[PDB]
């Protein structure tokens, strides 16, 4: 079994420099 | 951290960068290196607003966010003459032509 | 394929921090090193991402695929964590040269069935219809990582 | 130091010698061992390219982020015919 990636679908969040 | 400005008068716009922290006199030293005119024969400005020779740049207004690379700030410049008073006078650039239809 | 991920099988969490005014596009290169493309960030936002040892990471602009760069690279690989501590991500836009920049622009406001309307000098012409593709990118890489390697 | 560059309208735009070799053009001029007259180029392309040359000399081989170069749509075709020209 190969194993891609994936996301754990949480809050994306921002990014204080904006 | 560092400055970029556009010094200009008439038809002149000088690109350069100083610290946050340089003073408006060390500017005016850059300047004189360039036009060859000394410091008490500078006038630098802010929009209409005269610098003094003490103040940074930074406390004149001049910071890292507001005067950067792609869009430097202008620092106006005139001249001293012996009996007479230059006025403050920034030629404009000319103007780009009407944006092509396939444009729009 | 020379640019690949290895199926490590090793979890890596990895944090994408899209630090660039365009929406980016992260595409992972699998086993085969086929392009797959992945969720978009949306300018200046970050997200989680688990990832894992060994795959390899590219980034583009989602909408017009300008290159993009990774921790200032091409190419992002995972490693392990070390204590819990998450593998960043940093996108940013590379300094494109004056040309590109101005072709982006032009490429961005005018249909490709237009381009030849436009009153520039011919060469130029080629210049906007040859715009950016990762597989071409792909290829390039490859061949500038066998010259890295003599 | 410095170079002085005037452009087709006569204004002449006054950048440190070292920003402007970021013009291939200009740096392949300038070696041998300064005014350049770019009279076929526009002082609204011109001031533009000069903001270029500082962009791409402060922000190359550098980590922090990169702010976008900014072009105005109707400049942009100029802009690109100069590009080409100055070669950066």
């Amino acid at each position: 079994e190969m194993l891609a990636p994936y996301i754990p679908m949480d809050d994306d969040f921002q990014l204080r420099s904006f | 951290m560092d400055v970029f400005l556009m010094i200009r008068r008439h038809k002149t716009t000088i690109f350069t960068d100083a610290k946050e922290s340089s003073t408006v006199f060390e500017l005016k030293r850059i300047v004189e290196g360039i036009l060859k005119r000394p410091p008490d024969e500078q006038r630098l400005y802010k929009d209409d607003q005269l610098l003094d020779d003490g103040k940074t740049l930074g406390e004149c207004g001049f910071t890292s966010q507001t005067a950067r690379p792609q869009a430097p700030a202008t620092v106006g410049l005139a001249f001293r003459a012996d009996d007479t008073f230059e006025a403050l006078c920034i030629e404009p650039f000319s103007s780009p032509p009407e944006l092509p239809d396939v444009m729009k | 394929p020379v640019l690949r991920s290895v199926n490590s099988r090793e979890p890596s969490q990895v944090i994408f921090c899209n630090r660039s005014p365009r929406v980016v596009l992260p595409v992972w290169l699998n086993f085969d090193g086929e392009p797959q493309p992945y969720p978009t960030l949306p300018p200046g936002t970050g997200r989680r991402i688990h990832s894992y040892r060994g795959h390899l990471w590219l980034f583009r602009d989602a909408g017009t695929h300008d290159g993009l760069l990774v921790n200032q690279t091409e190419l992002f690989v995972p490693s392990l964590n070390v204590d819990g501590q998450p593998i960043f991500a940093n996108i940013t836009l590379p300094v494109y040269t004056l040309k590109e920049r101005c072709l982006q622009v032009v490429r961005s406001l005018v249909k490709p069935e237009n381009y030849r309307r436009l009153d520039i000098v011919r060469s130029l012409y080629e210049d906007l219809e040859d715009h950016p593709n990762v597989q071409k990118d792909l290829e390039r890489l490859t061949q500038e990582r066998i010259a890295h390697q003599r | 130091m410095y170079v002085k560059l005037i452009s087709s309208d006569g204004h002449e735009f006054i950048v440190k010698r070292e920003h402007a070799l970021t013009s291939g053009t200009i740096k392949a001029m300038l070696s041998g061992p300064n005014e350049v007259n770019f009279r076929e180029i526009p002082s609204h392309v011109l001031s533009k390219v000069c903001m270029y040359f500082t962009y791409k000399v402060r922000y190359t081989n550098s980590s922090t982020e990169i702010p976008e170069f900014p072009i105005a749509p109707e400049i942009a075709l100029e802009l690109l015919m100069a590009a080409n020209f100055l070669d950066c």
